[PDB]
């Protein structure tokens, strides 16, 4: 069992730089997986980013290069660092883990740990 | 140990030819060495030739061909050309390395006799 | 880091590797180029055999003494057997002897090392006729010494040839020690190919595997430029010369104010090698000898093996720049051993302590191919399906040599236990406890990771492979299809007997 907190998130404009951190606490979380979601006010939430124990970054769609993500194992964090980010984006952003799964992990129901969430607004 | 059993013989012109062939029951362990032997009528034991197991030869002269099979522990003696004092009493003699390596021609050596063949 | 670091110790183990092969094809057919103008039935030279032995099993003993009455060499002065008895126990040698040789037995009352007059005319007076020394207990150093006293009793003999009381020589095993003699006349020394006969257990099936290639890889390697370090305890061959140059170094060695009683064959070799004179390995010549089949006993001989070459080494570097352009390719591959040995053990505590599955499975499946490509090389120069059994050779090496060299090291500088298997003993519980973190760190499945699921695969694979070969060895064990012919024959006059 590990608990997921999240920092940080605040009012920027169109074009700027903007980071996100999750921390989670446990026995050990190096053998975690960490994945992160944002869900829209209406629609259904969707996978953004995610990283391996082993650091293999996973990058969803129209994501590719704007996103990047990272983790450091000294302070046991989870950071995900968003570029040339555009107004549709966004949301609120919710960061899980995982230790055992399938080969499906873009489903809400392969992450079992969830956290709390920040709402990140951007305006034009 | 062994015994050599050794068979031929009959009465043969002076133009003519006869074989040999001697036999021996047991191990001649690569390095032992056999000699024939005959005797005259009236006289001693003389050196004939000798070959060893593994290889080479010794006569006395060309006259007589030494020739071993290495397979069925047996070995022949052809003479050709032969000759009214040629004619005599053959033995067929083993020799053993144990005591020493050296060869001789000496029949107090040899221990392993055989017997006539005339 | 680690990528490169496995990449690098791969690369170069695989041309060192080249290398060596290439060196012993070209000496093989070096070799074959000289036998070719060698005459039939050729005895210029005279040779002497040297037989030495301690608490022999009759059987072998009497196998070996067949084995030399059954040399096909037309020119042996006389044969030497010199045993360190003295003793109502040792009796049995004696009478052995008599049953396959002559009854001349003599038992002296003093060592010749020992003695003030070192010249064997007080012990023997006959040089035709063969004899048998018995003499108190000393050890091999002192055994080989009387062969030679004994053996420079006539100018006659130019050359001699050791054979341990567990070797069983061929037919031509004499003549092919002896013809590179007078082939040049720098060579002094002539190396004979050893092989097991008994492989009816899982550490002998490797040791006679591990022996094979060492034999005709590295001797291989050595001979082509003429810098053998080790003649071959079983089989080996000598000038006469030399000989009574060398024999007191050889018998007054001082390392550290003690007498040495190990390495008496490597110590023979570097005192060759000291002179400037040349070595040549011949693999034409067989010789068949049997292999410890307990762990814990190959375990102390090689710890003794590694104390003698570890010594020695020292030797070896000082006396290979007396060989000019020559020594160059000994140094080198002195220090190949001592960065491999290091290396190895850095790579080891490496894994240990970072335990990533990743560097674990890449560093297996490297070791994998490595060792495969030697077994197959290996088939392919033996013509035998039976050297693809070299996969198993690294867990052996892994949990046998290590400790034995770690205590090598160890000693240069209930307690006799301590001091032999004690070391061992703490190896393992350090790799057992490497392996249990390595998997507790690890403990987790993700089957939507590329490197994971790479990983996993590849240690599978590992496993399976394992397994099948096991599982080959344990039916061919039943089948005894492994067994070499020699000793099948051996198995069935023992029967008979
Ligand atoms: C179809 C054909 C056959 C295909 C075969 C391959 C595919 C197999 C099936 C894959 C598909 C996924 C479905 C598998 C279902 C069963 C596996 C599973 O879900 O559990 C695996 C196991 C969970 O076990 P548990 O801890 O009890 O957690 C249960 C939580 N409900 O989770 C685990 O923790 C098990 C993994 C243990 C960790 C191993 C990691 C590697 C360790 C390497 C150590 C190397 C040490 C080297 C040391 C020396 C180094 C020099
Ligand atoms: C839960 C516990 C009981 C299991 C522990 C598993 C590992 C700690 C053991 C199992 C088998 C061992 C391996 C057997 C063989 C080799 C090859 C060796 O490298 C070579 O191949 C050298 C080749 C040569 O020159 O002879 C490196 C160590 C290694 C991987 C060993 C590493 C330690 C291993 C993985
Ligand atoms: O005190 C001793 C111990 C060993 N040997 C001889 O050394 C040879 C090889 O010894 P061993 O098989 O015990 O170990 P190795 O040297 O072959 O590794 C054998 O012929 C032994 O008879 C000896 O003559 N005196
Ligand atoms: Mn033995
Ligand atoms: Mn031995």
């Amino acid at each position: 069992q590990v608990q997921l907190v999240e920092s940080g998130g605040g009012l920027v404009q169109a074009g700027g730089s903007l980071k996100v951190s999750c921390a989670a606490s446990g026995r050990a979380f190096k053998t975690y997986r960490m994945a992160w979601f944002r869900q829209a006010p209406g629609k259904e939430r969707e996978f953004v980013s995610g990283i391996s124990a082993l650091e293999t970054t996973y990058y969803a769609d129209s994501v590719k290069g704007r996103f990047t993500i990272s983790r450091d194992n000294t302070k046991n964090t989870v950071s995900l660092q968003m570029d040339s980010l555009k107004p549709e984006d966004t949301a609120v952003y919710y960061c899980a883990a995982r230790r055992y799964g399938g080969t499906d992990y873009t489903t809400t129901g392969s992450y079992d740990y969830w956290g709390q969430g920040t709402q990140v607004t951007v305006s034009s | 140990q062994v015994q050599l059993v050794e068979s031929g013989g009959g009465l043969v012109q002076a133009g003519g030819s006869l074989r040999l062939a001697c036999a021996a029951s047991g191990r001649i362990f690569s390095s032992d060495t056999l000699a024939w032997f005959r005797r005259a009528p009236g006289k001693e034991r003389e050196f004939v030739a000798a070959s060893r197991w593994s290889g080479g030869g010794t006569d006395y002269k060309g006259r007589f061909t030494f020739s071993r099979d290495n397979t069925r522990n047996t070995m022949c003696l052809e003479m050709n050309s032969l000759k009214p004092e040629d004619t005599a009493v053959y033995y067929c003699a083993l020799r053993t390395a144990r005591d020493s390596y050296y060869y001789t021609r000496n029949p107090t050596g040899y221990d392993y006799w055989g017997q006539g063949t005339q | 880091s680690a990528v490169w670091g496995i990449s690098v110790y791969g690369v170069f183990v695989l041309g060192f590797y080249i290398a060596q092969i290439v060196f012993s094809e070209f000496n093989r057919m070096r070799l074959s180029d000289w036998i070719s103008l060698r005459p039939d039935n050729w005895n210029a030279t005279r040779v002497a055999v040297i037989i030495a032995g301690y608490r022999e099993d009759p059987f072998m003993f009497k196998k070996c003494l067949e084995s030399v009455r059954d040399s096909e060499y037309g020119n042996v002065a006389r044969l030497i057997c010199v045993i360190d008895g003295d003793e109502e126990e040792d009796l049995k040698m004696a009478e052995i002897y008599k049953q396959v040789y002559n009854d001349n037995v003599k038992k002296p009352g003093v060592v010749l090392c020992e003695s003030e007059n070192k010249n064997g005319s007080t012990i023997d007076s006959d040089v035709s006729k063969n004899i048998c020394i018995l003499q108190p207990h000393r050890g091999k150093r002192e055994s080989l010494y009387t062969g030679f006293q004994l053996a420079s009793m006539d100018p006659s003999v130019h050359a001699v040839v050791l054979i341990d009381s567990d070797t069983v020589l061929e037919k031509n095993a004499i003549l092919e020690v002896v013809y590179p003699l007078s082939c040049d006349p720098n060579i002094k020394a002539v190396a004979g190919e050893c092989k097991i006969w008994n492989t009816d257990t899982i550490l002998s099936m490797l040791v006679s595997w591990r022996y094979f290639s060492a034999f005709n890889v590295e001797r291989g390697a050595q001979s082509l430029w003429k810098t053998v370090q080790c003649v071959g305890g079983p089989l080996g061959a000598y000038t006469i010369d030399i000989i009574n140059e060398i024999k007191d170094p050889w018998i007054t060695q001082t390392f550290l104010g003690n007498k040495c009683t190990y390495g008496d064959d490597r110590r023979l070799t570097n005192e060759v090698l000291m002179r400037g004179k040349k070595i040549v390995y011949t693999p034409f010549a067989v010789g068949w000898s049997d292999s410890p089949t307990n762990v814990m006993r190959y375990i102390v001989q090689q710890t003794r093996w590694s104390k003698s070459w570890c010594r020695e080494i020292w030797y070896t570097l000082g006396s290979a720049w007396k060989h000019g352009f020559s020594g160059i390719y000994l140094a080198f591959e002195c220090m190949y051993q001592i960065m491999y040995f290091f290396l190895v053990m850095y790579l080891f505590s490496y894994i240990a302590i970072k335990a990533d599955i990743r560097a674990q499975t890449a560093t297996v499946l490297v070791s994998t191919l490595v060792t495969i490509i030697k077994s197959s090389y290996l088939a392919l120069r033996a013509k035998n399906l039976k050297a693809f059994y070299f996969v198993l050779y690294t867990y052996v090496y892994f949990f046998c040599m290590i400790p034995a060299r770690i205590t090598a090291m160890f000693t240069m500088f209930v307690w006799l236990w301590a001091k032999q298997f004690l070391i061992t003993y703490m190896w393992w519980a350090g790799v057992l406890a490497a392996g249990v973190y390595s998997i507790v760190d690890n403990w987790y499945f993700d089957w939507a990771d590329i490197q994971y699921r790479f990983a996993l695969v590849g240690i599978c694979s590992y496993l399976v492979f394992v397994s099948i070969v096991l599982v080959i060895y344990l039916i061919g064990k039943i089948t005894t299809w492994n067994y070499t012919p020699l000793q099948k024959e051996l198995i069935e006059e023992r029967y008979l007997h």
